[PDB]
């Protein structure tokens, strides 16, 4: 019942899990170790992945989990930010509940402050991204997304992602109707051993499987014919019935000798057309590997059927459900097929040079630690996901991050509090206080004192200027310090900012996340 | 902060097991695997691999040891002790209010300054005041000192240096040199073998033949079983005729005679396989001077392919004539009431074998592992020309320089770097305690001459005293000291960065 | 019950730790007070840590040692009651790691006794005679910190120059060349003639009184003048009428005969006695204060005599009670009337005229001035002083680093822990100062580390000493300019008594309670 | 540890929890359960707190500070505790969760107290201290809801005559200036006189004694009696010794003789022929007031009695009986004579008149008035939000928490009003900006209205001492971070 503080118990249960997400965002934050049910330690910065592995029967927590999926799917950033904003709205609302304020004015107060905040976001944009897609220009948007994970490696990993995005985007001008970037077209590989400086950017899909045959790689001639066969290699049979059975020993000689002549006849018809590569998605027999060595055909196997759909858009080959029909219309062309040593093992690399432009790219990564390669691999997928948000719907607009905008918006929210009469004055003032948790967590995770960073941010953004036009610098953020002497510095010097499409979309998600929790005054479940 | 403190004791518990195993004179730990097999070793790698600790931070110290054993292979024990020592130094800092984030930040600046000092202490020297043969011989006597073999170490160094020189200096591996234990006999009578040798577990008949003197025997690999015996399957054949009872026992001898005839036409004088060879063939091979040995391990058969360049064929039909190989000379010794088979004079052999003799099997096991520590010093001498002074020399100076550089640094990083410099004192400590010397007296006496400006002063492992390891011939490569500070810091940064431990059962 | 081994040793450390954690809040003037409740239910509120340990009820053998430690400190000096307990308790805290290191407790005690006597000579290089008296004044900031809590602290900058100059002229040898500063100097008189910034200093003694008849000159006998202090009145008083006038008539004739040019009467002077003083050029004074003539007799070398009890003799005892004064002058005081007395044989007393908005504030400034002067007088009373605020603990930490290597024999680890044990005092003060303790303690060691490198070379350029800690402003400033000084006598007795109480604790390996 | 700091805030909340509804004229009645079976139904806030048994030691400190304010002023006792109690509530998350140093909070309250007194001086309005009609509505706060409400017209004349008589300007910058220089203790001390009427009660200036004549035949009318004071009475220190002591007094031939102690029958015949009345049984405490209204020097031995004594300024000798008891009327001091129809009525007027004159001096000391009914508490909180933006420091967070505690006093009257507290506090805060802090709270109705009509005003010294003691009481609780037990 409400006399026992049921609305407080729902907040207290989330407040105990609120401190977990407070240490997620930021490079100086902390990570949580979660043991998977398969007996493997999995750790990552992104909260949307950890919430899926954690089993929580609390429906109030699931409200923030479902709101987190909106930041993970529709956007490439803001998964850790929505958990901090929605979690703080429940704590600041305890002051209004203790005073006897109904949940109507609390929800109505956030709705009125939501339209006031979203309207001011258009004036917070100073510069606009021209979408040049240049290698140096893409480093501005990609760096803050790759940041707050594996601090210190953001300088080298910035050139790997920025180069892969330019390869996926085709060359076009004055056309915004047709989409270009694809999320699933970029696959990242990891191999133990090596160093970070040995990484590079290659156009294609790197195959780590063994060549399985005496032919390691093809020649240097352009447009290698590649055939993708879905049906496994076996003796030619009849589509109707055609079941092989054992009855008399006389048929045993025809079974062994029959498979040698039929398989050799099918490989001869394919080699006559000039096909130098055969891709078999299923298992390959032993007798098939002996004939491909004399014909000079590269052996390649792809056990994963998910990569066969994306392979058709790269080389141009088509899968054939039958076997023995080398249709020329289903054959692809690739310029370069070689074999290089990646991570200490010999692997066959699949790439190209100029012709047959493909949208599939692969970022090769190396490292000694296996757990560190998991976060870097997932950071690239979250880094390239922000490219989708660079399109016409406010993709060029930007706002200063790292605590610069959250402190500056406080002065604008408090100004509208006394301007709007009625009971909404209490909800507007508490709406700006809930934004003070973002700069506070950045100072705690960085080792800085709470009494230091907070008063310095207010004095930096609040000055007396005899004039209407604002002066000095409004870009002052939360500095990590740990260097130089004292004070903060301009965040624009490091080219770190929060994209407006990430911040504006996160406000609507954060308000609706805390609205559902505050609107539910009673819960009923069963023992499980 | 409660789970962080729990992770501190988890690292000390794992570190405590590796403390007595640090150093050549250190104690050995006994671990009983679930397989009920007794395993005793002082190498931290194998020790941590057999524990299989469910604790996430304790497993991190195990995973980082595998990376130290892969890229390098030396220092797997010291990298965990150094990594876990930072957990104890950072324990009182958490209660005082100092966050572990600034503590992890001070380590990145301390190691960056420590690696620069390692290259300054590494001096490349090859032909200066040293010869070609005496260079690797003086390095083997370092690991053999203060051991039961010190009296016989004069004869053991000659066999150790010849094992490395018998292989290409560009590619060297400790797994390429085979060692077989010979029970019984004198220790000083051991000899070195250029080829490959196995245990010869075949106990069956057919002795007194196949003498130890061969001219040019032909080696051929074997896959299937040459004997006609069928161990598993069978059949039921019965006739009702009286006179046919004789002829129904007489048949099967002809079956494999067809395939066995092709073996005689090849002329292979050596028969080896991963399966036990039947006793049927042990006679006629003596007439043709063909040698055969059964019950050979699978690991010893891989060295035969790399020796004479042989190949494994399934049947006796398609065997090619060029797959055969021959050695210069054969030798077989009956010492120890057991015959031992070994090959000699193989110019194409990529491996060798060193036989060891002693009074007991447990005595030789301590001699074999004491040699492995000397092999790594001889192997890394020719591979890497940059070496640093070990045995307390380098370890004490890295902690000294950080004390002076911390004076110019202001803020919490001063006491953090000083804590990292103090954490470096655990390495020389355990080396003295495991060797019997008092770690308290040496710690005070070593810091005396350490402040006189000379950075090469080490700790004598034979007689307790302070001095320079340059006369003790204690050499260590620079790649181990550099990668130890990076692997210990990276493993420590992952444990201190996790406040909450979550484990889901499935 | 009998408990031995390391189990009872850990209980003695945790017991002293629980007692020490209670008094850590009262350390320093910025510290926090506490309430002590007895079985009756009453309590008290005080910021003094000396009276806390006396009224605190703790049952423990080492707890009663700290009670005697606080009682011994108050009977000798009285300052550092909280500091001596924290230093003694810090050595017990660091003894935990020494047990696991297999360190014998005698070596721990022996290592501290060697470092205790060695640190005595280290203080001698620190302590020095009073200096920096030319080109600047370091005594102005000592009383400024004590006056910051009063209204007088705003104008204390202009008033500090007059206080320092007044205390330098009153310094005498006391008994057999002590060269101390007496606390009875600096006479206090309140008058308002002008604004607050116009207050002037009087280099000498100033008596509060009038000139009676103004027809006499205010300046006479510039070369030499003798002042006679007599409580006996010149006016007829009750125990024939005119007989009382004839008795005091001869007493006036003995004045001019003795040659006294200054007549001081507590009950006043009649008109007949004043008429004879005009023709003799002798300035009369009416209504003298009895308390003022007490210090004048010691300053001028006279003796106050109310009545003559010796036989029948009646006279002024010429040259016996006549003081020694070089000159007596009078100037216009702007609606004030006093008499200036300067240039005596031995005075050892000064005078200053307090001035303010009203005499009501001057009444409060009269008694509060003695509390402000007590800080400077008690500090300069001892000719041996050292800068406080953490300068002693920081200086000894650097000296014990290199000295621990020069000894050895298991004593290097004891000195290393004893040197770091002195850093708990500045760390505790930083907690009550709201400043980060890890920042102030670490940066303090960095300055003294490079300052001792060129110290034995007897040459310095940018290297300076006396780097302290300011709790008020939360910054690192020079304690000599800050005005925080403590005598060496309080330093030696604090460190010697702290270790003496720690040895008795470490020597008990068993607790037997019958 | 930190547990002792939590108990200090909890102990302060437990004490103020009782007086939450005891603030204001609408305060309800409380029932105190005694272990002996008795109950106390009085609604007086400070009268119940003395009987409250408390455990935590900080609760006893709030009881001693409330007793000091109860002696100086009659009201505002519960105001200080509620104002200081709500400060620790708003600063509770700042001290623990925000990890703010306690001295910073204490130092912020010291700077906020200085700015709070400046706002009180600005919102104050001038008032005429010499107006007798203006003092009627002021003192009425201590008049109404009492038995003196019917005689309030006559009670205002009795209080103003005693305050204006003993006040002395003496303005100057030399020795310091007390404003009107009022002394309540010695001069305003009231002695209840039985019999008489309240309407005819007047303020007497002098010393009054209820003792009658010690001789059967004596003149009941004396032109100008001269008061003679003495220490040792007339008796053997035998007939000549008593007469010798009388000759020293009769040397000036006095017409009146007042003896501190008793007088023997032997001394009555000696002073009978001298034409002087004998009056014995005089208290020692009243001897100091007699010397000031007469001028006779108090002397121990009779032989040392000075002739400087004067009997001037003596109104009447009339001994006429009033209330079946013989009185004496001698009317830089005054003596308030309360006459009524019984002793129970005079006993209630005593405490009521003393509390009425205490509030009367509060207006005389500070010639300014402050709006009541939560108007002053709300007007200061408005100014705290404006000055909080110009501080720019770490003290800004605890400084803004003061404004939340300043609004608890007007919210207290709303909790007793019965309306929506959130709805009223939202509209009331906006009325002070454009209304020149003229918008108060009406207790009887409960609708927010201006105070210009009803004209409810209170002196400034009560508002100054309320916010000054609250800061000293709130900071003192934060000064003790640890509590120990034992002798």
């Amino acid at each position: 019942s409400n006399a026992d503080g049921q609305i407080i118990k729902s907040i207290a249960a989330i407040r105990e899990l609120h401190q977990m997400c407070l240490t997620s965002m930021g490079p100086c934050g902390r990570n949580k170790i979660i043991v998977n049910h398969l007996g493997k330690i999995i750790i990552t910065n992104d909260a949307a992945t950890m919430l899926r592995e954690l089993d929580i029967v609390h429906p109030a927590v699931k409200v923030l989990v479902m709101a987190t999926e909106q930041q993970k799917i529709d956007m490439g950033d803001g998964t850790n930010l929505v958990m901090i904003l929605a979690g703080e709205l429940l704590n600041v609302s305890e002051k209004l509940i203790s005073m006897g304020l109904s949940a109507v004015e609390i929800i109505q107060g956030y709705n009125m402050a939501r339209k006031f905040t979203l309207k001011e976001l258009d004036e917070m944009v100073v510069g606009e991204i021209t979408d040049k897609n240049d290698k140096n220009e893409l480093l501005k948007m990609i760096k803050p997304v790759i940041s707050s994970k594996k601090y210190g490696s953001e300088d080298i990993l910035s050139e790997l992602v920025s180069e892969a995005v330019s390869h996926v985007l085709p060359v076009a001008q004055q056309a915004g109707e047709i989409p270009y970037f694809n999320v699933d077209s970029i696959r990242v590989v990891k191999i133990m051993g090596g160093s970070l400086s040995n990484s590079t950017v290659i156009k294609g899909m790197v195959f780590n499987r063994e060549p399985e045959g005496h032919v390691k790689s093809l020649s240097e001639d352009k447009k290698h014919k590649v055939a993708v066969f879905t049906c496994p290699l076996d003796i030619a049979n009849t589509e109707t019935k055609g079941t092989v059975l054992l009855h008399n020993a006389q048929e045993m000689l025809d079974f062994s000798k029959g498979e040698e002549k039929q398989i050799d006849a099918m490989m001869k018809e394919i080699a006559d057309m000039g096909v130098e590569c055969i891709v078999a998605g299923a298992g390959v027999g032993e007798l098939a590997l002996h004939y491909l060595n004399r014909y000079g055909i590269l052996v390649l196997k792809v056990p994963s059927k998910f990569e066969l759909r994306r392979l058709c858009r790269v080389c141009g080959a088509t899968p054939l459900p039958r076997l023995g029909a080398p249709t020329p219309e289903e054959l692809g062309l690739v310029e370069t097929v070689k074999t290089m040593e990646i991570g200490g093992d010999r692997v066959t690399v699949f790439k190209q040079e100029q012709g047959e432009i493909s949208r599939t790219s692969t970022i090769i990564l190396r490292g000694a630690t296996q757990n560190n390669l998991d976060d870097i691999e997932r950071a690239i997928d979250d880094g390239v996901a922000a490219v989708k948000g660079l399109m016409k719907p406010s993709g060029g607009k930007l706002l200063p991050g790292a605590g610069a905008t959250e402190i500056e918006l406080i002065s604008r929210i408090t100004k509208y509090g006394e301007r709007t009469p009625g009971l909404l004055q209490l909800a507007i003032k508490q709406f700006a206080v809930a934004f003070e948790v973002v700069p506070r967590t950045l100072a705690e995770t960085a080792g800085l004192d709470v009494n230091e960073v907070l008063p310095n941010l207010y004095a930096a953004h609040n000055v007396t200027e005899p004039g209407a036009v604002k002066t000095d610098h409004l870009y002052k953020g939360v500095d990590i310090d740990g260097e130089s002497d004292e004070g903060v510095k301009d965040i624009r010097e490091e080219n770190i900012y929060d994209m407006l499409a990430t911040k504006k979309f996160a406000i609507n998600v954060a308000t609706e996340a805390a609205t559902t929790v505050l609107s539910i005054d009673q819960i009923i479940m069963a023992k499980k | 902060k409660g789970q962080i403190i729990s992770n501190i004791n988890a690292c000390v518990a794992v570190q405590e097991a590796l403390k007595p195993t640090l150093g050549p004179l250190g104690s050995d730990i006994l671990i009983v695997t679930s397989n009920q097999k007794t395993t005793i070793s002082n190498d931290g790698a194998t020790i941590l691999k057999l524990l299989d600790v469910v604790h996430p931070a304790a497993k991190t110290l195990v995973d980082i040891s595998r990376a130290q054993d892969a890229e390098v292979g030396d220092g797997t024990t010291s990298v965990t002790i150094l990594a876990g020592e930072l957990m104890k130094e950072a324990k009182p800092f958490l209660e005082e209010g100092i966050s572990s984030h600034l503590i992890m930040k001070g380590y990145r600046k301390a190691v960056s300054l420590a690696v620069e000092k390692i290259n300054e202490l590494a001096v490349d020297i090859t032909s200066e005041k040293s010869s070609g043969r005496e260079l690797l011989e003086r390095c083997a006597r370092t690991a053999m000192s203060s051991k039961l073999i010190h009296n016989n170490a004069d004869f053991f160094v000659k066999m150790c240096v010849d094992a490395v020189l018998s292989l290409d200096r560009n590619d060297l591996d400790d797994k390429l040199i085979g060692i077989k234990k010979i029970p019984g006999g004198a220790m000083e009578e051991s000899l070195f073998i250029n080829g490959v040798a196995f245990k010869k577990t075949f106990s069956y008949a057919g002795f007194e033949q196949q003498p130890k003197k061969f001219n040019n025997p032909k080696i051929l690999s074997l896959n299937v079983e040459l004997e006609l015996k069928a161990e598993k399957d069978n059949a039921e054949v019965r006739v009702e005729h009286v006179e046919d009872y004789q002829a129904i026992v007489d048949a099967e001898w002809q079956l494999i005679f067809e395939k066995l005839r092709q073996v005689e036409e090849t002329g292979a004088n050596i028969v080896l396989s991963k399966l036990p060879i039947g006793d049927l063939a042990t006679q006629f091979f003596a007439d043709r001077n063909i040698f055969c040995a059964g019950r050979v391990s699978a690991d010893d058969m891989n060295r035969v392919i790399q020796a004479v360049g042989g190949s494994i064929q399934s049947t006796t039909s398609d065997i090619k004539p060029e797959h055969l190989g021959t050695c210069a000379l054969f030798e077989e010794m009956q010492i120890g009431s057991e015959r031992y088979n070994l090959f000699q004079g193989c110019p194409q052999a990529k491996t060798c074998t060193l036989l060891l003799r002693g009074g007991a099997e447990q005595v030789i096991a301590e001699v074999e592992r004491s040699l492995h520590d000397a092999i790594m010093i001889v192997k890394r001498a020719l591979q890497n020309k940059l070496i640093v002074a070990g045995g307390g020399a380098t370890e004490m100076e890295v902690s000294k320089c950080l004390r002076d550089y911390s004076k110019t640094i202001a803020g919490k990083q001063q006491m953090i770097i000083n804590a990292f410099a103090k954490a470096l004192e655990v390495i020389p400590r355990q080396l003295c305690e495991n060797a019997g010397f008092d770690a308290i007296e040496i710690l005070n006496k070593l810091r005396l001459a350490h402040s006189k400006g000379e950075k090469w002063y080490g700790v004598v492992f034979e007689t307790e005293n302070i001095g320079d390891n340059f006369a003790k011939f204690v050499w260590e490569p620079a790649l181990v000291k550099i990668n130890a500070l990076n692997s210990a810091t990276e493993a420590t940064n992952l444990i201190l960065s996790v406040d909450e431990t979550i484990t889901n059962k499935g | 019950e009998k408990i031995s081994g390391d189990d009872i040793r850990n209980q003695n450390v945790l017991a002293t730790m629980a007692v020490a954690n209670v008094v850590k809040s009262s350390l320093g003037p910025v510290g926090l007070d506490k309430m002590l409740v007895d079985d009756i239910g009453d309590f008290t509120v005080t910021n003094d840590g000396a009276t806390i340990l006396s009224l605190l009820d703790v049952q423990h053998p080492a707890g009663k040692i700290l009670v005697e430690l606080a009682q011994q400190q108050d009977r000798e000096i009285g300052d550092g009651t909280t500091s001596v307990v924290i230093i003694a308790s810090e050595l017990l805290k660091r003894a935990n790691e020494l047990v696991k290191n297999k360190i014998h407790p005698t070596t721990i005690i022996t290592g501290f006794r060697v470092a205790l006597r060695e640190a005595i000579r280290f203080i001698n290089e620190v302590l020095s005679t009073s200096v920096d008296t030319l080109g600047k004044e370091t005594l102005i900031n000592i009383a400024k910190t004590s006056m910051s809590s009063k209204i007088i602290g705003a104008d204390s900058d202009f008033f500090s120059n007059m206080v320092v100059d007044a205390l330098l002229a009153v310094k005498t040898q006391n008994s057999k060349g002590e060269i101390k500063y007496p606390v009875k100097a600096v006479n206090v008189l309140k008058a308002h003639g002008k604004s607050a910034t116009e207050s002037l200093l009087v280099p000498g003694y100033a008596l509060n009184c009038t000139v009676a008849s103004q027809a006499m000159p205010k300046r006479i006998a510039g070369g030499n003048v003798k002042i006679a202090c007599l409580d006996l009145n010149l006016q007829k008083a009750r125990m024939i009428r005119k007989r009382e006038a004839g008795i005091v008539l001869e007493r006036v004739k003995k004045i001019i005969d003795a040659g006294a040019q200054v007549v001081l009467t507590t009950k006043g002077i009649d008109d007949l006695c004043l008429k004879e003083f005009v023709e003799a050029k002798i300035m009369g004074v009416r209504r003298c204060k009895k308390e003022d003539l007490r210090r004048i007799a010691r300053a001028t070398g006279a003796t106050l005599v109310s009545s003559m009890s010796n036989l029948e003799g009646e006279e002024t005892f010429e040259s016996s009670y006549l003081g020694l004064c070089d000159e007596v002058v009078q100037a216009k005081f702007s609606d004030d009337e006093c008499i200036l007395i300067k240039g005596t044989s031995k005075h050892s007393s000064s005078s200053i005229i307090l001035r303010g908005a009203n005499d009501y504030s001057l009444d409060e400034m009269e008694r509060s001035l003695h509390d402000s002067l007590s800080v400077v007088k008690r500090t300069l009373e001892s000719g041996n002083v050292v800068p406080g605020g953490g300068c002693v603990e920081a200086a000894l930490n650097i000296y014990l680093d290199n000295f621990a290597t020069t000894v050895g024999s298991r004593e290097q680890l004891a000195i290393a822990e004893f040197a770091a044990a002195l850093l708990i005092i500045p760390k505790t003060l930083a907690v009550n100062a709201a400043k980060d303790s890890s920042e102030l303690v670490a940066k303090l060691r960095s300055y003294h580390a490079a300052s001792q490198m060129a110290k034995p070379e007897d040459v310095k350029r940018r290297s300076y000493r006396n780097y302290g800690l300011d709790l008020i402003r939360g910054k690192i400033v020079d304690e000599i300019h800050a005005g925080v000084l403590e005598p060496t006598i309080s330093k030696v007795k604090s460190l010697k008594s702290a270790l003496e109480a720690c040895v008795a604790i470490l020597r008990i390996d068993t607790m037997i309670t019958v | 540890g930190r547990q002792a700091q939590i108990s200090n805030i909890t102990a302060a909340k437990a004490v103020a929890d009782v007086i939450r509804t005891c603030l204001g004229p609408k305060a309800m009645l409380k029932m105190l359960l005694d272990p002996m079976g008795g109950l106390v139904l009085t609604n007086d806030g400070h009268a119940i707190l003395r009987e409250i048994d408390v455990a935590h030691p900080a609760a006893k400190s709030m009881l001693e500070l409330s007793r000091t304010q109860d002696e100086e002023v009659g009201d505002g006792t519960t105001t200080v505790i509620i104002l200081a109690g709500e400060i620790l509530a708003q600063c509770a998350p700042y001290l623990i969760e925000k990890n703010i140093h306690p001295v910073i909070i204490i130092q912020a309250l010291k700077k906020a107290l200085t700015d709070a007194l400046e706002v009180i001086k600005q919102v104050s309005k001038p008032v005429d201290v010499e107006n007798d009609a203006a003092m009627k509505k002021l003192i009425q706060a201590s008049i109404g809801t009492k038995y003196v409400i019917h005689w309030s017209e006559k009670m205002c004349e009795l209080a103003l005559d005693a305050v204006k008589t003993v006040r002395k300007d003496l303005g100057q910058t030399v020795e310091g200036e007390p404003n009107f220089e009022i002394d309540i203790k010695r001069y305003v001390r009231v002695e209840k006189i039985p019999g008489g009427d309240v309407l005819d009660s007047r303020v007497l200036k002098g010393v009054l004694l209820n003792k009658d004549v010690v001789h059967p035949k004596m003149s009941r009318h004396i032109e100008n009696p001269r008061v003679v004071l003495l220490d040792c009475p007339l008796e053997y220190k035998e007939e000549e010794q008593v007469q010798l002591m009388c000759e020293q007094i009769l040397a000036v031939r006095p017409t009146l003789v007042i003896t501190e102690k008793g007088v023997s029958d032997l001394a009555q015949h000696y002073l009978l022929k001298g034409g002087c009345s004998v009056l014995r049984r005089v208290k020692k405490s009243d001897n100091n007031r007699i010397a000031r209204v007469t001028g006779a020097t108090i002397v121990n031995r009779v032989e040392d009695l000075k002739e400087s004594d004067v009997g001037t300024n003596c109104g009447l000798f009339k001994v006429e009986m009033i209330g079946d008891e013989y009185f004496s009327f001698l009317d830089k001091a005054c003596t308030i004579m309360l006459r009524g129809g019984s002793k129970d009525i005079l006993n209630e007027i005593d405490r009521n008149l003393q509390d009425a004159m205490a509030v009367a001096r509060n207006v005389m000391l500070s010639p300014s008035l402050s709006p009541g009914g939560g108007a002053t508490e709300m007007a200061v909180s408005v100014k705290l939000a404006e000055k909080a933006k110009q501080l720019e420091g770490i003290q800004q967070w605890p400084y803004q928490a003061v404004a939340d505690a300043m609004e608890c006093i007007p919210r207290t009257l709303i909790q007793n009003a019965g309306g929506d507290p959130i709805r009223l506090l939202s509209q009331l805060r906006a009325k002070h900006a454009q209304g020149n802090f003229t918008t108060g709270i009406d207790g009887d109705k409960g609708k927010i209205v201006d105070m210009v009509s009803y004209g409810i005003w209170e002196p400034e010294v009560i508002k100054q001492q309320s916010v000054k003691t609250a800061i000293e009481s709130a900071c003192l609780l934060l000064r003790v971070d640890d509590i120990v037990s034992g002798v």
